């Protein structure tokens, strides 16, 4: 979840190594960052069952 | 599937019918929002049985 919105990777699985959360490819753990790059956005953060807080790194705006 | 091909690694069910639906070209999101529906809609065809 991120500014009230439903975020989904676009491929593998998102994991959490108790205190970070990271997407990485299902057949290998290899975890990085979650951003805008790997996620897309469809529905509001009300509608999925399971749904937790985070914040979603946007690669633009460090150089704006 | 993974016990199929290798050790058994557990998941949620709900992410297994994600990944499941991904595999005939239907995005992710839908089984999300329509989890309730699905899932009813299952149970009614296995009770038909
Ligand atoms: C999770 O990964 C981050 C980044 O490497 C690290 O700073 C943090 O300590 C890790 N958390 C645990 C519980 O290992
Ligand atoms: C996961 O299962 C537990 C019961 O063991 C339940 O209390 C919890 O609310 C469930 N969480 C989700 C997201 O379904
Ligand atoms: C996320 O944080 C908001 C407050 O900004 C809260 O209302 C909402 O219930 C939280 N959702 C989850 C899954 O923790």
């Amino acid at each position: 979840c991120h500014d009230g919105k439903a975020h989904f990777p676009r491929e593998g699985v998102f994991v959490s190594n108790g205190t970070h959360w990271f997407v990485t490819q299902r057949n290998f753990y290899e975890p990085q960052i979650i951003t805008t790059d790997n996620t897309f956005v469809s529905g509001n953060c009300d509608v999925v069952i399971g749904i937790v807080n985070n914040t979603v790194y946007d690669p633009l705006q460090p150089e704006l | 599937w993974t016990f199929g091909a290798g050790p058994a690694l557990q998941i949620p069910f709900p992410m297994q019918m994600a990944y499941r639906f991904n595999g005939i070209g239907v995005t992710q999101n839908v089984l999300y929002e329509n989890q309730k529906l699905i899932a009813n809609q299952f149970n009614s065809a296995i009770g038909k049985i």
